Order: structure tokens, then C-alpha cells, then sequence
């Protein structure tokens, strides 16, 4: 399952 | 070496990203770079599974994996490539550590 746009926004700020 | 790291759980879900090396590399546009690289890594390779799926299947069976080069396009039309290596680590639950290495040439 690829990461969505929101998945990456979260990972990149956390 | 211009790169970034990921950690995945054993379902292949990315649970963290480390962009410290990209942020120390003195170039703008690293956010776009990381998104584009990840998306390219996860794209089906013609009829074959994506490199992400191939590396995940291999790393969970044999403990390590590596992709060839794959290309992607930054917002301004700049063409880059990267490749990915990963490793199953047993610390906690086991996780997959991946390094994603950018070639600007």
C-alpha cells in the first residue's frame, strides 16, 4: 500500500 | 552523499522519514524531491511490481534488498534518479530501514 499525500505530510512534520 | 532514510513496519507502512541529510545539503526543493522519489519508488514498473513492493517482499524473506536506479521529475522539470537499499532490523517490533540515494548527474 503506497503512502498517500497526507501520510507524507504527517511523516515530514513529525 | 545526498540521501534520506525511511523506516517501515513489517506491513511495509512508512512510520518515519529522516530528511536531516537533505536539509544539510544546501539546496532548495527537498520536500518536492522526497515526495517525488517516494512516489517513483512505489510506481508499478510496467507489468512488474513497483520497486517498493519488490524490495519489501525480498527484505522480509532474506533480510536485505536493493533497487536499481529509478527516475523522477521535480516541479521545475528537473530530472533526477535514485536507488534504494534496505535491511530488516531486529531491535520493540522488527522494522525495515531504507536508505534512498540521489544521483543528480
Amino acid at each position: 500500500l503506497p503512502p498517500t499525500e497526507q501520510d507524507l505530510t504527517k511523516l515530514l512534520l513529525e | 552523499v545526498e540521501s534520506f532514510m525511511t523506516k517501515q513496519d513489517t506491513t511495509g507502512k512508512i512510520i518515519s522519514i529522516d530528511t536531516s541529510s537533505l536539509r544539510a545539503a544546501g539546496r532548495t526543493g527537498w520536500e518536492d524531491l522526497v515526495r517525488k522519489c517516494i512516489y517513483a519508488f512505489f510506481q508499478p514498473q510496467g507489468r512488474e511490481p513497483s520497486y517498493a513492493r519488490q524490495l519489501f517482499q525480498e527484505v522480509m524473506t532474506r533480510g536485505t534488498a536493493s533497487s536499481p536506479s529509478y527516475r523522477f521529475i521535480l516541479n521545475d522539470g528537473t530530472m533526477l534518479s535514485a536507488h534504494t537499499r534496505c535491511k530488516l532490523c531486529y531491535p520493540m517490533q522488527p522494522f525495515i530501514m531504507g536508505i534512498h540515494i540521489i544521483d543528480r548527474e
